[PDB]
């Protein structure tokens, strides 16, 4: 869809549109090639959707904090 | 009955048909989604 819940657009609509624009700019003759060229934009969209890198960073910080506290 | 003319005409007809067939056999994907392979084609989407 792309529409928001309260109004406007979805929380991560713009990141997806960025990736789509990048694919449109690319001249690769196959979609697979274009996705390979635009993979970094897809990684940004996935990062905004789930915040996996931020979760890993928080996990590492918490774990080190626990190690310092125990010592 | 000019046999040479008939033979050359028949051979030419078969060769033209073979060429037309090979040209016909050159077919890219016609998928609506597959915009990359068909970028130059003039299409309008009502969606």
């Amino acid at each position: 869809s792309g529409f928001g819940l309260q109004s406007g657009t979805a929380r991560c609509y713009d990141w997806y549109m960025d990736y789509l624009k990048c694919m449109d700019e690319s001249k690769a003759p196959m979609i697979t090639l274009r996705k390979q060229e635009c993979s970094e934009w897809l990684e940004d969209y996935n990062e905004c959707l789930h915040r996996d890198k931020l979760k890993l960073r928080k996990l590492l910080i918490e774990r080190e904090k626990n190690k310092q506290e125990a010592a | 009955v000019d046999s040479q003319a008939e033979w050359y005409a028949e051979y030419d007809k078969l060769e033209k048909a073979r060429q037309k067939r090979r040209i016909w056999k050159w077919r890219d994907s016609d998928s609506r989604d597959e915009y990359a392979i068909n970028a130059e084609e003039p299409v309008i989407y009502i969606r």
